């Protein structure tokens, strides 16, 4: 993996999804499920538990 | 005295034609005797070379070497008391004399310093003979060999080849260092080697002054200071920091607590302090006369042409000036005009009303001349009070247009028809509206932007192109122009000049101004819907700064909705945020400031300083400038009024923060659309000097005149040394003092002697050692015309003219021939309006005073009532003149108007005369030249003249004979100031000067030092001693590409792995270090070479950093007489006026380095003190750390061991920096996020592509030479552009603005011209050479008649490659021409005659065939010499339609003619040629007329594809195949992947490869290359050779997923 921040948000440090080839939050996570499914960072599916 | 006997012998054969060399030579031949063979037998080469500068000028010989003041009084003259001159040659006529010095010298460095001094102690001649009533011509001669006449050139070398011994077997057989000198003045010509080892065999003298020096200078220095003693001095260090100074609170940086900066930011931006209001459109003035005209214009023709087609014929016929003034020759073709006016109403029933309301006169209204308004009644009575000054003016200049004359007109009988005044009141009496109002000096309604639809927010920019667009082409009006009606709360404006521009199809618009050229005016904007006019208001502003905007609406649409596009994430943030910004990006171009410049480029440091997580404490009371007006409120009311918007809400607003990151780094970036300008250069200038001053008397080091040869008085000397040891005071253990300059000397000697050993990361090995036209005054930099120059061409067309009139005996000058000379040499009436029209206003300001003193010079040369007391002279005139001394400077603010009208107005008497007398017999200049002025009706200028007239300006002597310091003016051949024994700060010549200057830069003016002559050859050789020495470092990046591109990709692999990487800066990084800093680093290091190991002495360059310790830095003479009238820089003139008040216009100093002159010699001491400081972290805070270096800018990169705990490491690592003074600026900022170096910045995972400057430079920088050069730089910068991926839709709309700006020039338009549309993919894969392909086969939409060309190329150029030789025999078959090289090409492959009819038989009409275009050999040789070897823009672009819409193409005889000419002569061929694509390819029977130009595109596309084949490919041959959503905004990289059909190393071939093609012109001046290299040198458009040589350059193209996979393909 990457460096221990989240991509998307930069400003958080704990409780990270172990997604795709980057981190992910639970405060961000909620944010990218109403547009759709596919990513908007590596444009790659993600999983959902 | 072995070559004595020759000696006599030798000089014989030089005839004593004059009494010159008849007194010479009976004293030379009666003295055998060395000790006079040396000066009185020595002193005749001198004699022979001064006699040639007074041959070839006009001159009379100085046979008697005497003084001025008595050779003024040969002739009857008055004592003046002049200063004590010798010349050696005068020629003096009437009142006017010729003074012609004589010098030369060989080597250019001690040539410049010689006419330096001669034409400074010439001109502080004139105002001491300017009182006696005589002025002077003073001249200089240039010789840099010898080339005498009177001798055959083969007997003068034998002088100093036989004289050179004689000196030194003449004190070697009997004045200590006067001898080398004359040896380096006699020798031969000098090919001389200039090195390190120049300085080494000079006489190194003492001047008990470096003593004190070197007791305050290299005491403290040991330089082998113990490795095992620095790490327990340093631990007592840090024990005493960490408990002294940082828990009480005086620590320098702080962990940014992240809410209190937007608490901070709110009243920063928000100015809530003033009374601005909120409603964007009332407080600004130019965007109200945006929104007033364009709501006014969207909710809503024979005899045109005929009018402009005579309009235009006027335009030809006033540019020769032949009517004797400037008046009447301008109401002539105003009584024309309005002829042509009259002879429209008897014509149509109704015309002026339905065809010229709509047009060309509004209301009381008529257009004119040059561009002049003109407005009815003012003009009717003009006309009747000129015939009745005149009872018959129009019965020989009716018809004085035939002979002497051109004699070609068209204008029928308005010529001769006189104007019935009883007819023109009835037309006069019909339209009658409210005339033009021009103002000088409540609630609203202005409908609310963000209430706007999407549509109707275009046509406000396109109102700001049509503004924008009169506002620039109100520069081209021509520079004199002087009005016929001339002369503040509100004017009623009568006639003024004007500008045009249409909306739609019945209204236009109108631009009233009145002064002309490029300052600041005062305008008004009118519309006239359909003849009803409505005024709209009235601004201030300033011309060439709205150039930007100037046909870019789509460009400033298009990207104001490609930023936009980034926040498709929260849809209820962008609908908000778009409608917000697009109002900023109209506020900055409708109001372009420095100001609202230097804040939106202040954010790009405070965004830095909010995602890191250390913020420096100081820089909140450094990004707040305060609004000078109340229009910098409304622009920083939307940037921060953004910030606060979407960096922070009160929720939490950091959902996708990277894009938020850009989107804010391109709105701090939207700085870059103003000008780079400096609106006003007299208070630049002040400001550069008060930049320049502060640092330095704030701690007391500058001085007032220097010696500038040596020696320093001890009042001087004192305030020297004390600087100096005030400079190395700075003990260690203090935290005040700590914004001071200078070093602790304790500190630098462990940071010198642990370098001396091999610990830091770098150590100094050094291989390969070291040890191998016009110039201008030095006063007043930046400007044209330096003041020595202005003199120089008027002395020169003054002897041009003295010689021209006495071969002959005319006596009679012509007021064109008088202005042929200086208007050539700067830069047949047709031929001066050629090149009179192409300055600029600040060379018309002086070409209008070198022909004003060369007038009066003249009207002196041949010369052999004072009761006009309305206002007496008892307290006016006398007082000015003498205050003000010279006429040509008196003030026009002394007096009010109309006293200039009267005292002017005094009758008829010897003054004046009548009938101007265009030959105009010399002597009369006096009196002829006011008439002019009389009738004319200007005063002023008749008042200087008037005044200017009536004599309103009033044996020990031979010891003594061998060359002594006495004994230097004997001789021209001398040199005088030559190196001869340098001293501990001085070089017994010169003083090391500079001169002042500013840069121009975005935020903040930088200052540049220009150097001297001296100067660069004793700046260049430590330079490159330091560029030596930092060859063998390895981790400065200056001028190494290599060592900086591994700093960037060190920089991208561990931002993204955990690191803690700062980036630093220094302030004021130039004027605080001192070259004696330099002198106590450079005296303890060792460098032992790898040749020789051993420790090299560095005392050339020890005793050259000694000059650049005393430095003499000048003032600008632009500030000296500013400050002069009426701010600390201020109290510093006015306290040296207290002392002896001389003006100080020298400043000797300690402590400068000025930005561009020592510079690599910094570039290792941002290095060593840099390793020094990385060593501090190695042992005091267990981490590994690695500090890069560029002179300015750092970076300093840590790792840590296994998250801000160690403010200790940094907060430490910034005190003992300011020890070294290397001081961190409070613009730093360091966290772990963002880093930046050389502005490339550096975000988590990828970079920021930063739009907005690379759009922002190609907008600007439009430099205009020819139509095919501007479509280089622009298709240069649309290759860059798209490394970065801004998109293609804004590359397709720069690249019809650079085509419109051709479009409106004049050009028209042709087939390559500007660069293509529809470009997607083949910025990838190709250069120049392959979109032109793309562009011709573009036309040929259906793809049927290039493909046989295409065919045609696959028959040949299988052919001619390798294995075959297939007609290696082609050099001689291109060079036919090129409209039959295709018809030996195509029968060579082979088909019938009715394909090259079909072929042939297209044609584009060109206009660089025979010449190239011309406005004041291919380019291939220009093109080689590059690798063989070695003013503001909106006033460069109206030059390219000012002196191109006149002649300006060239035939194949010798002429010139027009370009609508040439179209004119062009036929219309609807039969489906002309057909193809309208007014770009042409029919062959429609070029009957013009013939001789037409060249066929298919030559130029087989040429072109043979071109690329050579260059990449084996796939251009192919048919296009038809094309192939991802996301919009995943992009990602590509590289070019081409396939190159030559071997590369071409770096030579080029040059072996011309001899088999044209040997003469290389003379003068592989496998593949040779077939392709003939078709290149026949036309210029085609550039292979400039891209086989380099490469690609950026290869590492990074674009979007929807505009790199939706383009084509074309395999094989
Ligand atoms: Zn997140
Ligand atoms: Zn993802």
């Amino acid at each position: 993996y990457g460096r221990y921040n989240c991509k998307c948000c930069w400003f958080a440090d704990t409780n990270l999804i172990t997604c795709n080839d980057h981190y992910l939050c639970l405060r961000c996570h909620q944010t990218m499920l109403r547009n759709s499914e596919l990513c908007h960072i590596c444009w790659k599916p993600l999983p959902t538990s | 005295d072995e070559y004595v006997q020759e000696l006599k012998g030798l000089i014989r054969k030089h005839i004593p034609d004059r009494c010159e060399f008849a007194h010479q030579k009976v004293t030379f031949l009666s003295q055998v005797h060395p000790s006079p063979l040396l000066t009185e037998g020595f002193k005749l080469l001198s004699s022979l070379v001064e006699l040639e500068s007074c041959e070839a000028h006009a001159c009379q010989a100085n046979t008697d070497q005497r003084f001025v003041d008595v050779i003024l009084s040969d002739n009857g003259i008055l004592c003046p008391t002049l200063p004590k001159v010798i010349p050696d040659g005068f020629k003096l006529t009437g009142k006017t004399l010729i003074l012609l010095e004589t010098f030369v010298r060989v080597n250019p460095d001690e040539f410049e310093k010689k006419w330096k001094a001669d034409m400074s102690k010439l001109l502080n001649l004139k105002h001491d003979l300017q009182k006696s009533g005589v002025t002077l011509v003073p001249i200089v001669d240039g010789r840099s060999n010898y080339n005498n006449r009177f001798v055959a050139d083969w007997v003068i070398e034998r002088m100093r080849w036989l004289l050179i011994e004689i000196l030194k077997a003449s004190k070697s057989m009997l004045e200590d260092q006067e001898y080398q000198r004359l040896i380096h003045s006699l020798s031969n010509v000098k090919n001389q080697s200039l090195g390190l080892e120049n300085l080494e065999h000079l006489k190194r003298n003492s001047l008990d002054y470096d003593e004190r020096l070197n007791e305050s200078l290299f005491i403290g220095l040991k330089g082998d200071i113990r490795e095992s003693t620095v790490r327990e001095e340093l631990i007592k260090l840090k024990m005493w920091f960490k408990d002294e100074v940082f828990s009480k609170g005086l620590g320098k940086f702080k962990l940014t607590d992240r809410r209190e900066l937007l608490e901070s930011l709110s009243s920063l931006g928000a100015h809530l302090d003033s009374d601005v209001s909120s409603c964007p459109f009332c407080n600004n003035k130019l965007m109200e006369i945006v929104y007033n005209v364009t709501f006014s214009s969207v909710e809503r023709t024979n005899i045109e042409k005929h009018y402009l087609s005579v309009l235009s014929l006027c335009n030809k016929i006033k540019g020769l000036k032949v009517f004797n003034t400037r008046r009447n020759t301008l109401l002539f073709l105003d009584l024309i005009m309005v002829n042509l006016m009259v002879d429209i109403s008897e014509s149509c029933q109704d015309a002026i009303e339905s065809l010229r309301k709509s047009g060309l006169i509004v209301g009381q209204m008529v257009m004119l001349v040059n561009d002049r308004v003109l407005d009815i009644l003012e003009a009717i009575k003009l006309i009747r009070k000129k015939i009745g000054t005149n009872p018959n003016w129009v019965k020989n200049c009716s018809k004085i247009l035939e002979r002497s004359h051109p004699e070609i007109w068209l204008q029928l009988n308005t010529l001769i028809r006189q104007p019935d005044f009883n007819s023109l009141i009835s037309i006069a009496q019909y339209l009658v509206s409210d005339r033009p109002i021009m103002r000088y000096s409540k609630i609203c309604r202005h409908k609310l932007f963000q209430e706007m639809s999407s549509f109707e927010q275009m046509r406000l920019f396109k109102t700001l192109s049509s503004i924008s667009l009169s506002l620039i082409n109100s520069m081209k009006t021509s520079f004199s122009s002087r009005l016929l009606v001339n002369e503040f709360g509100n004017v009623r404006l009568r006639e003024c000049y004007a500008q045009r521009f249409y909306l739609a199809e019945s209204l236009v618009g109108f631009l009233f101004y009145q002064k002309t050229g490029e300052r600041s005016r005062c305008y008004s904007v009118y519309l006239s819907d359909n003849g009803v006019m409505s005024e709209q208001g009235s601004f201030y502003c300033d011309p060439k700064r709205f150039f930007l905007p100037v046909f870019s609406d789509e460009v400033l649409a298009g990207m104001c909705e490609e930023m936009t596009s980034w926040l498709d994430f929260d849809t209820g943030l962008m609908n908000d945020t778009g409608p917000i910004l697009r109002l900023l990006v109209l506020a900055i171009l409708c109001s372009p400031s420095k100001r609202n410049q230097t804040f939106l480029q202040g954010l790009r440091y405070f965004l830095m300083a909010f995602a890191n997580q250390i913020h420096h404490i100081d820089l909140i009371s450094k990004l707040v400038v305060e609004c000078k007006s109340s229009s910098e409120v409304v622009v920083q009311r939307l940037a921060v009024g953004l910030f606060i918007r979407l960096l922070g809400g009160e929720s939490d607003a950091s959902s996708f923060f990277s894009r938020r990151f850009k989107y804010l780094l391109n709105v701090s970036y939207l700085c870059h659309l103003i000008t780079k300008e400096t609106p006003d250069r007299l208070t630049d200038q002040i400001k550069c000097f008060e930049k320049f001053i502060e640092p330095k008397v704030k701690f007391g080091c500058a001085v007032v005149n220097p010696s500038l040869n040596g020696k320093l008085t001890v009042d001087q000397e004192d305030i020297m040394i004390n600087g100096l040891k005030k400079f190395f005071s700075k003990s260690l253990r203090d935290t005040e003092d700590v914004q001071t300059p200078g070093v602790c000397k304790e500190l630098l000697n462990y940071c010198v002697s642990l370098f001396n050993r091999g610990k830091l990361k770098v150590s100094g090995e050094l291989k390969n050692n070291p040890f191998r036209v016009v110039i201008p005054k030095l006063d007043e930099l930046g400007n044209i015309l330096s003041t020595y120059d202005k003199e120089k061409l008027v002395s020169a067309c003054v002897s041009s003219m003295a010689e021209r009139f006495k071969t002959k005996g005319r006596y009679n000058l012509d007021p064109e021939s008088t202005d042929y000379l200086i208007l050539k040499n700067l830069t047949s009436q047709e031929e001066l309006s050629l090149m009179y029209e192409t300055l600029t206003e600040e060379q018309v300001e002086s070409f209008n005073e070198i022909k004003y003193d060369v007038q009066v010079a003249l009207a002196k040369m041949a010369d052999n009532s004072p009761f006009g007391v309305m206002k007496e002279i008892r307290a006016e005139v006398s007082l000015h003149e003498v205050k003000d001394f010279d006429p040509d400077v008196l003030p026009s603010d002394v007096y009010k108007e109309l006293c200039d009208a009267v005292y002017k107005s005094s009758e008829k008497c010897n003054f004046f005369l009548e009938e101007v007398l265009d030959v105009c017999p010399l002597g009369l200049l006096l009196k002829n030249l006011t008439t002019s002025s009389y009738m004319e009706e200007e005063y002023f200028m008749c008042f200087k003249y008037l005044l200017i007239q009536g004599h309103f300006d009033q044996a020990d002597k031979l010891d003594k004979s061998y060359f002594t310091n006495a004994a230097l003016r004997n001789l021209c051949f001398y040199s005088e100031d030559s190196p001869t024994e340098f001293t501990s700060i001085s070089s017994n010549s010169g003083n090391l000067k500079f001169g002042l200057s500013y840069k121009e830069q975005v935020g903040s003016n930088r200052e540049l030092y220009v150097g001297d002559l001296n100067t660069k050859l004793m700046t260049r050789l430590v330079e490159d001693f330091s560029e030596a020495v930092g060859n063998s470092m390895k981790y400065t990046c200056l001028n190494s590409e290599k060592e900086f591109e591994r700093a960037i990709c060190d920089m991208k692999m561990a931002v993204n792995n955990g690191d803690l990487s700062c980036s630093y800066d220094h302030s004021k990084w130039g004027p605080t270090m001192s070259p004696a800093l330099f002198l106590a680093l450079l005296q303890m290091l060792e460098l032992r070479t790898p040749v020789d190991r051993s420790k090299i002495d560095l005392d050339s360059v020890k005793s050259i950093l000694k000059w650049h310790l005393h430095k003499v830095v000048e003032v600008p003479i632009n500030v000296a007489e500013a400050y002069c009238i009426g701010s600390l820089s201020e109290e510093f003139f006015h306290q040296t006026m207290q002392l002896s008040g001389q003006i100080p216009s020298h400043i000797m100093s300690v402590l400068d380095m000025g930005q561009g002159i020592l510079h690599n010699t910094s570039d290792l001491y941002g290095l060593i003190t840099e390793q020094f400081l990385c060593y501090a972290l190695d042992l005091l805070y267990d981490v590994i750390p690695v500090s890069y270096t560029s002179s300015d800018d750092q970076i300093t990169l840590v790792k840590t061991p296994s998250a801000a705990e160690w403010l200790e490491m940094i907060c430490f690592h910034e005190f003992l920096s300011s020890k070294l003074n290397k001081f961190v600026s409070p613009k730093s900022v360091i966290g772990t996020f963002v880093a930046e170096f050389k502005s490339r910045f550096f975000v988590m995972g990828e970079e920021t592509p930063l739009l907005t400057k690379f759009v922002s430079a190609a907008l600007h920088n439009v430099k205009c030479k020819t139509p095919t050069q501007l479509s280089e730089t622009i298709d240069t910068i649309c290759d860059q552009c798209i490394a970065n991926g801004v998109s293609t839709k804004i590359v397709a709309r720069i690249s019809k603005r650079v085509n419109q700006l051709i479009r409106y020039s004049g050009y028209g338009d042709t087939p390559f011209g500007a660069i293509e549309d529809q470009d997607v993919k083949d910025w990838v894969d190709g250069s120049r050479g392959y979109r032109l392909q793309r562009k011709i086969e573009a036309i040929f939409y259906d793809d049927k008649e290039t493909s046989f060309i295409r065919n045609c190329a696959r028959k040949v150029f299988n052919d001619i490659k390798r294995g075959r030789i297939f007609e290696e025999n082609l050099i001689n078959l291109i060079g036919r021409g090129g409209d039959e090289a295709l018809t030996g090409f195509l029968q060579y492959a082979g088909c019938s005659e009715q394909e090259v009819n079909r072929v042939l038989n297209y044609r584009w009409v060109n206009l660089s065939s025979f010449g190239d275009l011309r406005l004041v050999v291919p380019t291939l040789i220009k093109t080689l010499q590059s690798k063989l070897s070695r003013s503001s823009v909106a006033s460069g672009f109206i030059g390219f339609c000012k002196s191109m819409g006149s002649k300006c193409v060239r035939d194949g005889k010798g002429g010139f003619l027009y370009i609508k000419e040439v179209y004119s002569g062009i036929n219309v061929c609807i039969c489906e040629i002309c057909a193809l694509k309208p007014k770009i390819i042409y029919c062959n029977d429609s070029l009957n007329k013009v013939s001789q130009f037409s060249k066929p595109i298919l030559w130029d596309y087989f040429s072109l594809v043979l071109t690329n084949a050579c260059e990449l490919g084996e796939w251009v041959f192919s048919t296009v195949k038809e094309p192939q959503l991802n996301n919009q905004n995943f992009f990602w990289a590509v590289k070019p992947k081409v396939v190159r059909q030559i071997e590369d190393q071409l770096g030579m071939n080029h040059v072996l490869q011309s001899i088999r093609r044209n040997y003469p012109v290389l003379f003068d001046e592989l496998k593949f290359l040779d077939v392709c290299i003939a078709l290149d040198m026949m036309n210029e458009n085609l550039g292979i050779i400039s891209h086989l040589l380099k490469t690609r350059d950026n290869s590492v193209y990074i674009v979007k997923q929807s505009d790199c996979a939706l383009a084509h393909i074309r395999q094989s």
